[PDB]
């Protein structure tokens, strides 16, 4: 669970 | 922030896709950058004004993985002066970084990220993805295709963020080479 993003 | 200012004015400007509203840098004549999940595609509304959209190039690395940068060529007159020479040879990080917005919703802003640092991989919405910098800032939506600027330079584009931190997809001048 890393390394993780959501576009903005 | 003469840097900025001079940046925003001439090249940075207010976009909509079908994703919703963004920001978008011209580089050089009818040559722009947009974070690759805005999908361009045939057209996009530039200041309000609808244009037509002649290419779209989406970049990938050797290995086909994203790196979330969408080179669009503008159908305009209009030309965009050339700012490759503000854009590193390698894609670095820096010291306080001012992220430049430009949208109807945010407009003309600019944002005090701070340090950038290499970061890499990035799973941004279960899309993996390359070549990415991070800024420890609590970006939030409506942001993407900010410009990230530091002393003079040019050095990435905002696409996504986790809360408290913000990433953009690093810039190369190598990308706009000529044909």
């Amino acid at each position: 669970g890393l390394r993780q993003a959501v576009t903005q | 922030l003469d840097f900025a200012l001079s940046l925003l004015r001439r090249n940075i400007r207010q976009v909509q896709t079908d994703q919703g509203h963004f920001t978008m840098l011209g580089v050089r004549d009818r040559l722009a950058i947009l974070p690759r999940h805005s999908q361009p595609g045939k057209t996009i509304w530039v200041e309000h004004k609808l244009i037509n959209v002649l290419d779209a190039v989406e970049l990938v690395d050797e290995q086909g993985v994203n790196l979330e940068l969408t080179l669009v060529t503008l159908d305009t007159n209009e030309k965009f002066r050339d700012v490759t020479k503000f854009i590193p040879e390698t894609i670095t990080g820096a010291s306080d970084a001012t992220l430049i917005i430009n949208t109807e919703h945010m407009p003309s802003m600019f944002v005090p990220v701070g340090d950038v640092v290499q970061y890499g991989f990035l799973n941004l919405s279960g899309k993996p993805t390359h070549r990415t910098m991070m800024y420890n800032f609590p970006t939030k939506a409506g942001q993407a295709g900010g410009v990230v600027t530091s002393v003079g330079k040019i050095i990435g584009i905002h696409i996504g963020g986790n809360g408290r931190q913000g990433f953009c997809a690093g810039l190369k001048r190598g990308y706009f080479a000529s044909e």
